[PDB]
């Protein structure tokens, strides 16, 4: 019956400030408190702070001390949190929980959370290297070779093997998002060790938001 | 900070009891809550004040707190009790959240994380840079972690680690990258990537040429 | 921030018997075995002391029945409590227990007592909220569960605490605490005593005097008071309501002081060991008349009996000449302003009330003597002067004025004694 509705999926630049709102319904807003909890994508929860809806009465964590300001508005019964001087490392999901008016516990109902994404890369083409088959990759009957396609923003990118010929052992791994803000990935395929250089193994890299198309051959190390 | 240490993965076959241990320092003068977060949703409080459970949470979650560890216990683990579980400790001044614990209702046989390591290619060496590539695959229970090694020591700078991703065969895969200048690449005689998974560990190693 | 706590309980408060309690040293003057009689505010012997059940717990799922009433403060109170816990903190005294009136607040925590005279905004159910640390040590005690605002703050005092716990207590004994409060001539005096007793249902049978604690120089008007209770925060619910606070059991005894005469038997160390209250019964009046605790056989004159008279019948003679003013105040033709008339009213019965309340007069000022006391005085002569003037010239008929009328038409001396009456007469005197 109780309800906390959050707002927005904001996208900011490094250095700007963001304000998140959380509107309550179903209970008396003036006799409780609101606490804010951060969660970076793929990480654990962090406590940001707490406010009592009676009269101001903030309590911030020392990591966010001096950067966050939390306010209430009991006439419209919403709560606001403002972060200043944003940077990468602050892109996360922000949650609003109904805490007691004192004693700083009880994160019960957990409004659905807003994703705040900071960054700025626009678009860029991939840089490709061939990862050669080697004896350190070779084991008995098979050896693995692949292609490393890195540093691109426009997420949808594809790498095929021999214009789509080899489907055995070809495995493209999920792209990784670096601190630089650009993606990177590597696709590898195993092939009998008797066939190190023998046949054709050319990775076809296509970047669809841009118009990049490059074929790179992978051969054993010199 | 009394920061709470909590294990990253607990694997339990369907029909047994799971036990999650949030161990931090002191923790006897603090109340502890337990929260449950399914993937893609907001968390749900399952234990509030030291063995107390709210209404709507079924009669298999039981808390405990004594000494320097808190414990969540699920009895008769179904497939719906598969989420992340967070431990939280509060006092008069602050609130600490612990790390995650991904619980898994083993719906298959513990697979072996196949590891594969690649050194920086030649063109990248000519490109005044270097990257080590560690790929992990087919390790159905997904609580993998990775550590990187220069000739004898561990390293903790220049490494990026993907979160595990589910494949078609419904097991997982992951990847990690190591950034190096080629002079550091030839500085140390060999590097290695090690992966730990359910206590077990497998490592691979490559030496420059 | 304050909570509705009061649950309606059908049960009335009980009544016990104050056998011989609530006696204090009404002065700082060492005595040594001197039987001293004193007339002062004391609690009467074998009186009817009300036993208030505050917070009390019944076990079904756990139900507390909060009922903590605001009581009168007639001439001082005797307060008593046998509490093993620390649930009785101080008191609030005042007149409205609101803004626009000052109030007095006494609060005892674990290391000090603090007394404030201030202008509070007490809630309908004030209490002291206590918080703990899971090792059962104290964290904070919020006084904002008592009042919502406290401004214009006059008096403040802080010292060693009034009431202490002293748990343990030699196995199975109970600690009775007694206080006497009285507010006279601008001073607020508090007397106290702590006495160990065993498992009795009521106040004990012995004797214990009360030594004075404080004499606060306030000057506060007190007619009502209320008791402060301490409740602990529950932590098993997020809300602030009545389910969010836990409590023990609380009960106390309240009796009222009355001006009586007490014969006090001192000890050689300066200790009131026993006493008796004159009046009450006859035997006691004899003991007081003889100034002793043992009367030998005889017959003793003890006092006097004097019937009492009610109502005051004032007899007198009829009335004839009640003054027919209806000639000077009821004439068909008045007199000019430059030759006013002069009637010398003489021996008669004058009723200035028919004048004063006739409501037909536009101006009725009395100078030597306010109007209502005219029908209660006697003089030698009354003169009545009559004339007609304009409407806005009636302000020159007064002692010490100037203008064409008061200068040379009609002048009133500067120590006038009578009264001046004036009314509009447009329809009689003005003609087209
Ligand atoms: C018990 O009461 C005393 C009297 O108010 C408290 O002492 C004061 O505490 C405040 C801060 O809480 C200080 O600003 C004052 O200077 C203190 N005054 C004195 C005279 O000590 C004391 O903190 C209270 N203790 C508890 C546990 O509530
Ligand atoms: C404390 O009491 C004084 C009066 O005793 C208050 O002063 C009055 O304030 C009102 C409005 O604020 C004015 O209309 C009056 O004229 C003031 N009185 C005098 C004598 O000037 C004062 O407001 C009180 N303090 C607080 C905080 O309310
Ligand atoms: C102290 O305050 C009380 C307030 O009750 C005064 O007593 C009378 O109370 C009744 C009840 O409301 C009022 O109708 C009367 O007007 C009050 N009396 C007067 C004279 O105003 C009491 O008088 C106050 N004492 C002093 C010394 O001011
Ligand atoms: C002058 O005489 C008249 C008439 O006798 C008095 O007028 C009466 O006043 C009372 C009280 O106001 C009324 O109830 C009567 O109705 C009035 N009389 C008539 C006939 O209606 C008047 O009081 C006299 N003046 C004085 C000063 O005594
Ligand atoms: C109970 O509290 C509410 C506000 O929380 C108030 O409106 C109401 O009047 C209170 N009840 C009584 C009987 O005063
Ligand atoms: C005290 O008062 C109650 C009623 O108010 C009465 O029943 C009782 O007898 C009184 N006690 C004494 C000792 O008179
Ligand atoms: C604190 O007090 C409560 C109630 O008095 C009791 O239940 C609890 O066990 C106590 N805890 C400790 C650590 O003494
Ligand atoms: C008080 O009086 C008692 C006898 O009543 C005596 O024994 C004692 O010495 C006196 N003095 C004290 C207690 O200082």
């Amino acid at each position: 019956q109780v309800q906390l509705q959050q707002s927005g999926a904001e996208v900011k630049k490094p250095g700007a400030s963001v304000k998140v709102s959380c509107k309550a319904s179903g209970y008396t807003f003036s006799r409780y408190g609101i606490s804010w909890v951060r969660q970076a994508p793929g990480q654990g929860l962090e406590w940001m702070g707490w406010i009592s809806a009676y009269k101001g009465n903030t309590n911030y964590a020392q990591k966010f001390q001096g950067r966050v300001t939390m306010t209430t508005d009991t006439s419209t019964s919403t709560a606001y949190m403002e972060l200043r001087s944003l940077r990468s490392d602050d892109t996360a999901v922000y949650y609003c929980a109904r805490s007691p008016p004192d004693f700083l516990g009880w994160f019960d109902p957990w409004g659905q959370g807003t994703l705040v994404t900071v960054s700025s890369a626009s678009t860029k083409g991939p840089s490709v290297f061939p990862l050669a088959p080697s004896s350190k990759s070779t084991s008995g009957g098979t050896a693995a070779l692949g292609c490393l396609v890195k540093d691109y923003f426009p997420e949808p990118v594809t790498v095929s093997w021999n214009s789509g010929a080899l489907t055995s052992g070809v495995h493209t791994f999920p792209a990784v998002l670096q601190s630089s803000g650009l993606y990177s990935l590597s696709s590898v395929v195993t092939v009998p060790s008797s066939s190190l250089g023998t046949q054709t193994y050319i990775c076809n890299v296509n970047h669809k938001p841009s118009n990049t198309k490059v074929d790179k051959k992978v051969e054993p190390k010199s | 900070l009394p920061v709470l240490t909590q294990p990253p993965s607990v694997s339990v076959s369907p029909g047994q009891t799971a036990s999650i241990t949030c161990s931090g320092d002191k923790l006897g003068d603090k109340f502890t809550c337990w929260y449950q977060q399914k993937p893609g949703q907001s968390p749900v409080q399952v234990i509030y004040q030291d063995t107390h459970r709210p209404s709507g949470i079924p009669e298999r979650f039981s808390g405990s707190n004594s000494g320097n560890t808190a414990t969540l216990t699920i009895s008769g683990t179904q497939a719906v009790d598969e989420a992340d579980y967070y431990c939280q400790a509060w006092d008069s001044s602050t609130v600490i959240f612990g790390g995650g614990t991904k619980l898994t209702v083993l719906g298959q046989p513990k697979a072996a994380p196949s590891v594969t390591l690649f050194p920086p290619s030649s063109e990248e060496l000519q490109a005044n840079k270097a990257t080590l590539v560690c790929l992990i695959s087919d390790f159905y229970p997904g609580a993998v972690t990775v550590a990187w090694k220069a000739d004898s020591s561990p390293v903790k700078a220049g490494v990026e680690t993907t979160t595990p991703s589910k494949q078609s065969n419904n097991k997982y895969a992951a990847s990690s990258y190591l950034s190096l200048t080629p002079e550091q690449w030839k500085s140390h005689r060999s590097y290695s990537c090690q992966v730990t998974h359910e206590g077990s560990t497998v490592e691979k190693t490559v030496a420059p040429t | 921030q304050c909570v509705n706590l009061t649950t309606r309980t059908q049960l009335p408060p009980a009544y016990t018997n104050s056998f011989t309690r609530g006696v204090y040293y009404p002065d700082k003057v060492f005595r040594s075995s001197v039987l001293h009689s004193t007339q002062d505010l004391f609690l009467p012997f074998f009186s009817n002391v009300t036993w208030f059940h505050a917070i009390h717990v019944s076990g079904t799922n756990g139900t507390k029945r909060f009922d903590n009433p605001v009581l009168p403060f007639n001439d001082g109170v005797y307060f008593a409590s046998t509490e093993k816990s620390n649930i009785i903190r101080g008191w609030i005294f005042g007149t409205t227990l609101d803004s626009k009136t000052q109030s007095l607040l006494i609060v005892n925590n674990a290391t000090n007592v603090v007394i404030k005279v201030c202008e509070f905004q007490f809630c309908n159910d004030p209490f002291l909220g206590v918080y703990y640390h899971k090792n059962n040590k104290s964290w904070m005690e919020s006084e904002f569960r008592v009042y919502s605002s406290a401004n214009n703050c006059t008096f403040e005092y802080v010292s060693q605490p009034f009431l202490m716990d002293l748990e343990g207590k030699q196995g199975n004994f109970k600690n009775l605490r007694e206080f006497v409060f009285k507010n006279i001539d601008g001073y607020f005096k508090i007397y106290s005593k702590h006495t160990p007793i065993n498992l009795v249902r009521d106040l004990p049978q012995g004797f214990s005097a009360l030594e004075p604690l404080v004499d606060l120089p306030i000057g506060i008007n007190i007619t009502r008071f209320q008791t402060l209770l301490a409740l602990h925060r529950s932590y098993l619910t997020p809300g602030d309501s009545s389910s969010g606070w836990t409590a023990g059991a609380a009960a106390y005894y309240v009796g009222y002081l009355q001006p009586r005469t007490f014969l006090l038997k001192y000890n050689e160390n300066g200790t009131i060991t026993d006493a008796v209250d004159c009046a009450l019964d006859p035997l006691s009046e004899t003991k007081c008349t003889l100034k002793s605790f043992t009367v030998e056989k005889g017959i003793y004159q003890t006092s006097n009996f004097r019937v009492q008279p009610t109502e005051s019948i004032v007899r007198f003679p009829n009335i004839t000449n009640l003054c027919p003013f209806g000639e000077v105040f009821n004439a068909t033709r008045f007199a000019s302003v430059y030759a006013w008339n002069r009637k010398r009213i003489s021996n008669c019965v004058a009723d200035y009330s028919v004048l004063y309340n006739s409501a037909s007069f536009s101006t009725f000022k009395c100078y030597g003597v306010s109007p209502t006391k005219l029908n209660d005085l006697c003089f030698t002569n009354v003169y009545a002067d009559s004339f007609v003037i304009r409407g806005d010239e009636v302000r020159q008929i007064a002692p010490g004025q100037t203008g064409k009328i008061a200068d040379y038409n009609y002048k009133l001396p500067d120590d006038f004694t009578g009264c001046v009456i004036a009314w509009n007469s447009n329809n009689l005197d003005s003609k087209v």
